[PDB]
């Protein structure tokens, strides 16, 4: 049995614009205490092609956890867009959180994002360089996919 | 290009060039 | 079953070969890796015409097949 | 001195049956390159499975791997859903 259960995440403030930053709502339960820290991170994939380009925009330690129920806010800046590759900017990519116990990640939950101009010009002829306080970020957040994977509890 | 998929023979090897 | 069956299992021994395991496959063991193949595959198109949606996209690249991945992390 | 080089072009999934499982996931348009995607991720997926599988009758003695044991190697891996819980 697992010790840790996400019961929800509400993606929180989206759209926002790119700069702005992610806000998770996040609600788990712990059935028996943990005796050290889960940790929790909000990994961006800037590059679909390859991890290189992964950002991790926070990462935070939770713990000692007790039994019963649990909700706080994740929040991590916007990713850094000088490690986002230009031809990745404009489009979709996916967002992720991540909860570890003891160096072995048992729940990922990832959103597709969509980064977008509003602005109609832009829509027509978007510029060669990627311009980021003009881009809208859209979370899906209606179809999150959560992901549950086998870990040692123990000790 | 772009396949579409609405109802719309590829042997088992192929060979080319760079020695 | 929709892929065929020679192709398939000549891809699964090659896998096998390259592990240097030497241990017959069972042909109900392969039968199985192929259904398991064509339900993966098949969740995984699902997630991509999802992505290609929010993309908005008619047509599916090879970017929301890798989005579709790592989206349940996988290498 | 004037060699062509052999190349698998098949990779263990046709193309009629990259489209068919596409279609079966509501797909009704791809690129080309969806193929060779394909091919790649599927080799992954049983790349992992594979050994999943091998360990486990690497660890259990025995010759030969049962469908059971691919059975408890594809719950080895996660599961992933569409809501929470």
């Amino acid at each position: 049995m697992a010790k840790v259960s996400v019961l929800n995440v509400a993606v929180l403030e989206n759209p926002s614009p790119f700069h702005s930053p992610f806000r998770f709502e996040i609600s788990f339960e712990c059935s028996e205490a943990l005796a050290d820290d889960l940790e929790w991170k909000i990994i961006y994939v800037g590059s679909a092609e390859s991890e290189e380009f992964d950002q991790i925009l926070d990462s935070v330690l939770v713990g000692p956890v007790p039994a019963g129920r649990h909700m706080f806010v994740f929040q991590a800046d916007a990713p850094n867009p000088s490690l986002i590759p230009e031809t990745d900017a404009v489009g979709v990519t996916v967002v992720l959180i991540t909860c570890t116990y003891h160096g072995q990640e048992f729940i990922r939950v990832g959103y597709y994002v969509n980064n977008e101009y509003l602005n109609p010009e832009l829509r027509e002829n978007p510029p060669m360089k990627p311009d980021f306080s003009q881009l809208q970020r859209n979370i899906l957040a209606s179809n999150p996919r959560v992901t549950r994977f086998h870990i040692n509890w123990d000790n | 290009e772009e396949i579409d998929l609405e109802e719309e023979d590829e042997s088992d090897y192929s060979e080319s060039d760079e020695d | 079953l929709l892929i065929r069956k020679l192709p398939f299992q000549r891809l699964v021994r090659e896998i096998a070969q390259d592990f240097k395991t030497d241990l017959r496959f069972q042909s109900a063991a392969i039968g199985a890796l192929q259904e398991a193949s064509e339900a993966y595959l098949v969740g995984l198109f699902e997630d991509t015409n999802l992505c290609a949606i929010h993309a908005k996209r008619v047509t599916i690249m090879p970017k929301d097949i890798q989005l579709a991945r790592r989206i349940r992390g996988e290498r | 001195r004037h060699r062509k080089v052999l190349r698998d072009n098949i990779q263990g999934i046709t193309k009629p049956a990259i489209r068919r499982l596409a279609r079966r996931g509501g797909v009704k348009r791809i690129s080309g390159l969806i193929y060779e995607e394909t091919r790649g991720v599927l080799k992954v997926f049983l790349e992992n499975v594979i050994r999943d599988a091998v360990t486990y009758t690497e660890h259990a003695k025995r010759k030969t791997v049962t469908a059971m044991d691919v059975v408890y190697a594809l719950k080895r891996q996660g599961r992933t859903l569409y809501g929470f819980g």
